[PDB]
C-alpha cells in the first residue's frame, strides 16, 4: 500500500545569497549561490558537506560580461553543464561551464546567433536532459509576457534545444499551449523534466512580486521533436498552490496556508498528506528531487539557515 | 606561469611597489627572508593584511596585476617575497623577487682561518677565508698558494642581507689534501671588492 | 596562536614512501581547506596538494599527481601527505599551509593565512652521517673573531647555538656547501671583542638530528 517517511536536517550557509538553485549531481546537493550586495559579484558553486555549505567555485570570475546574468544549468549521468548568459540583441551570448566533480570548471564562450528566443522573457533555472528520439537535448525556453490576441503563427511557448551538451543550439522544440489567456503578466517559466517527459511550472501574475499564482502544465509528445500541453488543476480551497514534482509517477504537491507560508502542506497522489510547520516560515519552498522515491523539499528560515527536508515515498 | 620580476630595490623611508601579472584569480604575498625558513603571510586577499603584519604592507588588483605596495621601508622587511595566485591548470606561484634594501658602501673586514690539530691529521685539511659585514654583494676571490692563482677548487657561501644593518657575509674554502697542504708555507688570500682601491691579501705561515 | 607543526621529514630511500603530519592549533581545524607547499634547495615555492573541508575533494600538484595521497584526520587536527615512489627531484623543505576563509575551497593560493614551521626532507641512499667539529683560532687589533668548523656530514640541517640560546648578538649563519663527495660543510662565526679573550668561555653546540650528535667544541687562540 503506501510508505511516507520524513526526517529533517539544517545547513549553515557563511554566503549570503540573492538567489539560490539547488541541484543533484551524482546523488549529491550543490547550490549556485549568487552574492550580489567594490561590489565583487559572485556565482558560487556550494556544495552541502555535513552541515554546512561549502564553496567550490566562482563562475563569475572567469567572466568577461557584468551584471547577473542567466543561469542555465543542467545535470547529466556524467556531467554537470552551468551557462551564463547575457540578457540585453540579434544574438545571445553566453558563457558555457563544464564540470565532471562538481568543483574543477572549464568555461567556454558561446554564442547562439539569430536565437528564436528573442522578444521572450527567460529565466534561470535547474534541468536535465530530455531524450527524443535516441537523442538527449537540454532546452533553454521562454515565454511571452503579455498576450492580447490568439495568433497561431507565433507560439507562446518557444524553446531552444542542443543536442550536443550545449554546444550548439540548433533544434527546435515546438510547444503547444492552447490555454494562453490574455492581458496578464506570465514570470518565472521553468521545465520539468521526469521519465523523459516534459512538462512546465510557471506564474501568471499582475508583477513579478505583486500577484505570483503557480500554474503547472503537462505536455504529451505528438510528432517528432513537437510537444503539445494543458493545465493540471492542482487548486485545493483555501491553500497556495508553491511546488509541484513527481515521485513513483505520482505527483507531490506543495501547498502554503496563505500568501505568507506560515505553514506547508504535503500531498502525495492527493491520496496522503504531511504538515511542514517551521517553529519563521516555509516561503520559497522547494522540491529537488533526488531519485524516483526520494526527494528534498528546501526553505530557508532564516538567513543562512537551510532546512533540509528529506521525504520519501512509495505507493504499491 | 605568474609572471615575477626577479628584484627589486628601494632606500629605507621610500616606497616600494612589486608587481604580478600572470594569473586569473585574486592575489596573497608571501615572504621569505631565507630559503627553508617558513614563509609569513603578508597579504592574503587581493587587499587583506593579517593582524600581525604591520600597516605598511598593502595590495591593489587592476586586470590581470596585482602590486604589493611597502610605504616607508624597513631593515626587517628584506626578504624574497613570492606571489601567489591560480594559473590555467590549477593553483600556481610565482618566481620569486628579491628585495634590497639600498645603503652606503661597507668594506669586508676579512678574517683568515687555519686548520684546526685534527683536521690536519684526518687526511684532509681546509683553508677558511672569512668575509663579514659588506656591501653590496659584488665581491671576488681568488686562491694564491706560494704566489699561484688556484682556480676550480674553492667554492664559496653567501648569505643573505642582514635584517639590522643590510650588510652580506662571505664563506670560501681551499678543498686540499694532507700530501698537498704540507708542501707550501705561505697561504694567501685574495679579496676584490668596488669598496677596496687595493686587494686585500691577508696570508698566513704554517709554522 | 593559529600554528602549524610538521613532522616526517627526514632522508627517505630513493623508490620508497613518506609520510609527513602537520598538526594544527588555535583554529577551528576542520572547517578550513588544508594544503602542502614544497621547496627544492635553491628553487622556489611550488603547491604540492590540497584537501577541501571534511576530504570532500583532493587535488594535486603536477609533479606529485598519482604519487602524493593527502587525508586529514579531523579529530586529531592533523594533515597527512602520504608521497610514494620518492625522486631525488622530491628533495626539498615542505610546509603544510592554512586557508583564511571557513568552508571555502577555490582553487588558488592566494588566500594561504598560516603557515607551518616547515620540516626537510632528503630522498637519497646515503647513509647518515656525523658532523666533525674543528675550532678556528685567529692568529686582529680591537675585534676579534672566533667560530667552530662543520665539515663531513650528511644530510641536512644544522642547529649551532652559542652557550645554548644565551649568545645571539653578532653571531652570522652561513648555508652549506655540497662537497665533492657529497657530505655538506657549514660555518658560524662570531664578532667579539679582543678584551673578552681570556675572561669569557666560548662553545659552539653543534646539533645533528639525523645521526644524533652533540659535540660540544671549546673555541679558544
Ligand atoms: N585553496
Amino acid at each position: 500500500h503506501v510508505f511516507i517517511r520524513t526526517e529533517l536536517s539544517f545547513i549553515k550557509n557563511n554566503v549570503p545569497c540573492i538567489r539560490d538553485m539547488f541541484f543533484i549531481y551524482k546523488r549529491e546537493l550543490y547550490n549556485i549561490c549568487l552574492d550580489d550586495l567594490e561590489d565583487e559579484t559572485h556565482i558560487y558553486v556550494q556544495k552541502k558537506v555535513k552541515d554546512s555549505w561549502i564553496t567550490l567555485n566562482d563562475l563569475f570570475k572567469e567572466t568577461d560580461l557584468t551584471g547577473r546574468p542567466h543561469i542555465f544549468a543542467y545535470v547529466d549521468v556524467e556531467e554537470i553543464i552551468i551557462l551564463l548568459c547575457e540578457d540585453e540583441k540579434k544574438d545571445m551570448t553566453c558563457h558555457r561551464f563544464y564540470s565532471n566533480d562538481g568543483k574543477e570548471y572549464n568555461n567556454a564562450e558561446i554564442t547562439i546567433s539569430d536565437y528564436i528566443l528573442k522578444d521572450k522573457l527567460l529565466s534561470s533555472y535547474v534541468s536535465l536532459p530530455l531524450k527524443i528520439e535516441n537523442r538527449e537535448y537540454f532546452l533553454i525556453c521562454g515565454v511571452s509576457p503579455y498576450k492580447f490576441k490568439d495568433d497561431n503563427k507565433k507560439d507562446d511557448i518557444l524553446c531552444m534545444a542542443s543536442h550536443d551538451k550545449g554546444e550548439t543550439w540548433g533544434t527546435k522544440i515546438v510547444i503547444k499551449y492552447d490555454n494562453y489567456k490574455l492581458g496578464v503578466q506570465y514570470f518565472f517559466l521553468r521545465p520539468y523534466i521526469s521519465k523523459n517527459d516534459l512538462s512546465f511550472h510557471f506564474y501568471v501574475g499582475d508583477n513579478i512580486n505583486n500577484v505570483k499564482n503557480v500554474n503547472f502544465i503537462e505536455c504529451t509528445h505528438e510528432k517528432d521533436l513537437e510537444f503539445v500541453c494543458s493545465n493540471r488543476d492542482f487548486l485545493k480551497d483555501n491553500k497556495v498552490l508553491q511546488d509541484v514534482s513527481t515521485l513513483n509517477d505520482e505527483y507531490i504537491v506543495s501547498y502554503g496556508n496563505d500568501n505568507n507560508f506560515a505553514e506547508c502542506y504535503i500531498f502525495f497522489n492527493n491520496e496522503n498528506s504531511i504538515l511542514i510547520k517551521p517553529e519563521a516560515g516555509c516561503y520559497g519552498g522547494t522540491f529537488v528531487k533526488i531519485d524516483e522515491n526520494r526527494a528534498l523539499f528546501i526553505y530557508s528560515s532564516s538567513q543562512g539557515i537551510y532546512n533540509i527536508h528529506t521525504i520519501y515515498y512509495a505507493n504499491y | 606561469a605568474l609572471t615575477q620580476p626577479s628584484s627589486v630595490s628601494a632606500n629605507p623611508g621610500e616606497t616600494v611597489k612589486i608587481t604580478c601579472s600572470g594569473g586569473s584569480s585574486d592575489y596573497g604575498w608571501y615572504q621569505q627572508k631565507s630559503p627553508g625558513s617558513a614563509p609569513v603571510t603578508v597579504i592574503y586577499e587581493n587587499n587583506k593584511r593579517p593582524s600581525d603584519i604591520p600597516s605598511r604592507f598593502s595590495g591593489s588588483k587592476f586586470g590581470s596585476t596585482h602590486t604589493l605596495t611597502i610605504t616607508g621601508v624597513q631593515a626587517d622587511d628584506e626578504a624574497v617575497y613570492f606571489c601567489g595566485s591560480r594559473d590555467t591548470n590549477n593553483g600556481a606561484f610565482g618566481a620569486g623577487t628579491t628585495l634590497t634594501v639600498l645603503r652606503t658602501v661597507a668594506a669586508p673586514s676579512v678574517f683568515i682561518f687555519p686548520p684546526s690539530d685534527e683536521q690536519l691529521k684526518s687526511g684532509t685539511a681546509s683553508v677558511v677565508c672569512l668575509l663579514n659585514n659588506f656591501y653590496p654583494r659584488e665581491a671576488k676571490v681568488q686562491w694564491k698558494v706560494d704566489n699561484a692563482l688556484q682556480s676550480g677548487n674553492s667554492q664559496e657561501s653567501v648569505t643573505e642581507q642582514d635584517s639590522k644593518d643590510s650588510t652580506y657575509s662571505l664563506s670560501s674554502t681551499l678543498t686540499l689534501s694532507k700530501a698537498d697542504y704540507e708542501k707550501h708555507k705561505v697561504y694567501a688570500c685574495e679579496v676584490t671588492h668596488q669598496g677596496l682601491s687595493s686587494p686585500v691579501t691577508k696570508s698566513f705561515n704554517r709554522g | 596562536a593559529v600554528t602549524l607543526d610538521e613532522s616526517g621529514g627526514g632522508l627517505q630511500t630513493p623508490g620508497g614512501t613518506l609520510s609527513l603530519v602537520c598538526k594544527g592549533s588555535g583554529f577551528t581545524f576542520s572547517s578550513y581547506e588544508m594544503q602542502w607547499v614544497r621547496q627544492a634547495p635553491g628553487k622556489g615555492l611550488e603547491w604540492v596538494a590540497d584537501i577541501c573541508i571534511g576530504g570532500s575533494y583532493t587535488g594535486y600538484g603536477p609533479a606529485v599527481k598519482g604519487r602524493a595521497t593527502i587525508s586529514r584526520d579531523d579529530g586529531q587536527s592533523t594533515v597527512r601527505l602520504q608521497l610514494n615512489n620518492l625522486r631525488a627531484e622530491d628533495t626539498g623543505t615542505y610546509y603544510c599551509a592554512k586557508t583564511a576563509r571557513s568552508d571555502y575551497c577555490i582553487t588558488g593560493l592566494d588566500d594561504i593565512d598560516a603557515w607551518g614551521h616547515g620540516t626537510e626532507v632528503i630522498v637519497s641512499s646515503a647513509s647518515t652521517k656525523g658532523p666533525s667539529v674543528f675550532p678556528l683560532a685567529p692568529s686582529s687589533g680591537g675585534t676579534a673573531a672566533l667560530g667552530c668548523l662543520v665539515k663531513d656530514y650528511f644530510p641536512e640541517p644544522v642547529t649551532v647555538s652559542w652557550n645554548s640560546g644565551a649568545l645571539t648578538s653578532g653571531v652570522h649563519t652561513f648555508p652549506a656547501v655540497l662537497q665533492s663527495s657529497g657530505l655538506y660543510s657549514l660555518s658560524s662565526v662570531v664578532t667579539v671583542p679582543s678584551s673578552s679573550l681570556g675572561t669569557q668561555t666560548y662553545i659552539c653546540n653543534v646539533n645533528h638530528k639525523p645521526s644524533n650528535t652533540k659535540v660540544d667544541k671549546k673555541v679558544e687562540p
